[PDB]
RNA sequence: GGGGCCUGACUGCGAGGCCUGCAAGCCGAGCAGGGGCGAAAGCCGGGCCUAGUGAACCGGUGGUCCCGUGUGGAAGGGCCA
RNA sequence: CUGGUGUUGGCUCUUGGUCGCGCCUGCGUAGGAUAGGUGGGAGCCUGUGAACCCCCGCCUCCGGGUGGGGGGGAGGCGCCG
RNA sequence: CGGGGGGAACCUGGGGAACUGAAACAUCUCAGUACCCAGAGGAGAGGAAAGAGAAAUCGACUCCCUGAGUAGCGGCGAGCG
RNA sequence: GCCCGGAUAGCUCAGUCGGUAGAGCAGGGGAUUGAAAAUCCCCGUGUCCUUGGUUCGAUUCCGAGUCCGGGCACCA
């Protein structure tokens, strides 16, 4: 259709609108990755500074990266998703204006995203 | 601006319910003609008892009917009637049925609610509701002698 | 003139003409080029009103003409006739 | 007039005078700090000198041992530039 | 004179702004081709009914992209290069 | 049952100047004064804290003495307080 | 003092919707009328003020500095 079932059925434990913390959704996302291989859980979030800004992420203001494989005990996506959060926190342009993290999405290679909360 | 309505109006309807309409419409058109009455908490309580006297009193004329089944229901009536055998020299009524079930037992029944269309006459044997809403059906026996 | 019910009338009021950047930011502060008097009317009008055989007119200020309804309502409760349309809002408290 | 280094077109003061109704204007040795040229003696707190200027008030900025309306902090002031 | 408001209400037609979301959008040399950036990236995709053909709306760099639909039948497709 | 009209000042409320001062003048001053109107009474007003303001404080209101020409307000002027 | 807009041929004016900088008119020639052109043809010349950094560099995009263009105010 326009994606595919293996994909449709992720979608039936994932509120469209709801944030979720780093517990509630570093477990449900161990669960959301029915690939046939073990696939690598990864973060995206925009972050609110200037593109073009030469002094201060692609050229749009996406962040992306991966942090954690599909299977990672409960501690190791949890916690290893907090050493992403500060890996950023420690950039922060001086001129960066506007919430530096607004939005933060957490997808897997194949699943869906799941918008959290990086601050519980 | 909270108004009790009336006639079910198109858009927001169904009297005593409860709409936001603009204080213009209400002033205006409204209550000039009688459509609805301003939800002043005068009426906003005078509605909640208009409310409660037919919905608790209710539980009586649809709820005592359980006190008017038990009684009956597993009951059987029989009633001598002057017949031939498959065809009585004459029929009953639901009037001509209570009319003695007041006096076999001292049940009351209301005739006008019965259930059964022709007046009895036949025979074979008989069996059907009363009536309101959640009924009950009782059984009676055509006799004989 | 005055409301019929919250009471309210006509005051005095001044027309303060100032210039210049105020100090609150810019500069040097604000001026007043005059002072003149001046009155404030209270936004009354009118609401007409059945109550009875009559239909009763009340010249009533603006953020009050509620009130008047609220008092078409509380009047329900008590008989008034006869040739007394003055007298009917009279009663009305 | 020409050239080599330089920024004293210093900060904190200022004995003692000139001028003078006031308040302004003017000259200033010398001490402290930290400097520049000189081998040193020394000179340097702009320009051979006398014009190129504007009290207060009200505000604008940059600083800052200060005040900050019950207390903390702010708001808003003061002081210095 | 005038904008916003109060007095000031029904019913429609028509458009602007904004955030939600759902969708496609993108066509210069090279290149299967109409490539938006950056990451994940060997598994996906089809009886949760794909390969091929006709119909059919929209877009047009007239090249395709792509959706509704009927049809159909066990195969599409990516890497490597 | 009452009211209405009057009363030298005094009193509360609703309205409310200009000269003058600023050695001109508009903000400001004179001044909520003069005056007009309504009302009250031998007084009138006010009156038992949604107060004051820095004190483990005070405790209706009104009047006098201080506080005090203080705090402040002010074309930071005249002046007001 | 703040918010805006910008020179590129002699003057005037557009810009991968970042790489391919091009018009009117002026000027040269030829075409040219009785007369000068209105008609007719074909081209010259460069960071597109320009500081840049993103990108493959940039004329175009961001730091953005200089000048000019229009705006809204203030003046103790
Ligand atoms: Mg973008
Ligand atoms: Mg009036
Ligand atoms: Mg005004
Ligand atoms: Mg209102
Ligand atoms: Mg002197
Ligand atoms: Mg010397
Ligand atoms: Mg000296
Ligand atoms: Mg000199
Ligand atoms: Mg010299
Ligand atoms: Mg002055
Ligand atoms: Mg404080
Ligand atoms: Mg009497
Ligand atoms: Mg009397
Ligand atoms: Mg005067
Ligand atoms: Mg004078
Ligand atoms: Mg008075
Ligand atoms: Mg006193
Ligand atoms: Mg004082
Ligand atoms: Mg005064
Ligand atoms: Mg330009
Ligand atoms: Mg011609």
């Amino acid at each position: 259709p326009k994606h595919g079932k293996r994909y449709r059925a992720l979608l039936e434990k994932v509120d469209p609108n709801k944030v979720y913390t780093i517990d509630e959704a570093a477990r449900l996302v161990k669960e959301l990755a029915t690939a046939k291989f073990d696939e690598t859980v990864e973060v995206h979030a925009k972050l609110g500074i200037d593109p073009r800004r030469s002094d201060q992420n692609d050229k749009t203001g996406a962040i992306h990266a991966p942090v954690g494989k599909a299977s990672f005990p409960p501690e190791k996506l949890a916690d290893n998703i907090r050493a992403f959060i500060r890996a950023l926190e420690a950039h922060k342009p001086e001129g960066a204006k506007g919430t530096f993290l607004r939005s933060v999405y957490v997808t897997t290679t194949m699943g869906p995203s799941v918008r959290i909360n990086p601050h519980s | 601006m909270k108004v009790i309505l009336l006639e079910p109006l198109e858009n927001l309807g169904d009297v005593g319910q409860v709409v936001d309409v603009k204080p213009g419409y209400a002033r205006n058109y409204l209550l000039p003609r009688g459509l609805a009455v301003l939800a002043t908490e005068s009426n906003l309580k005078a509605l909640e008892a208009r409310i409660r006297a037919q919905a608790k009193r209710l539980a009586e004329r649809k709820a005592e009917a359980e006190r008017l089944k038990e009684i009956l229901e597993n009951l059987t009536l029989t009633i001598p009637v002057r017949a031939g055998e498959t065809k009585i020299y004459g029929s009953v009524t639901a009037k001509d049925i209570a009319e003695a079930l007041s006096r076999q037992h001292g049940v009351t029944i209301d005739p006008k609610r019965l259930a059964l269309e022709k007046p009895i006459k036949e025979l074979g044997e008989y069996v059907l509701t009363y009536k309101p809403h959640p009924e009950v059906p009782i059984q009676l026996k055509v006799s004989v002698v | 003139k005055v409301c019929e019910i919250s009471g309210k009338r006509p005051i005095v009021a001044n027309s303060i003409q100032r210039r210049g950047k105020a100090k609150r930011e810019g500069g040097v502060g604000k001026k007043t080029t005059g002072i003149s008097k001046r009155r404030q009317y209270p936004n009354l009008q009118k609401v007409r009103v059945r109550v009875a055989g009559q239909e009763i007119t009340f010249r009533v200020a603006a953020s009050h003409i509620p009130k008047v309804y609220e008092l078409v309502e509380r009047a329900k409760g008590l008989k008034l006739e006869g040739l007394s349309p003055k007298e009917i809002k009279k009663e009305l408290l």
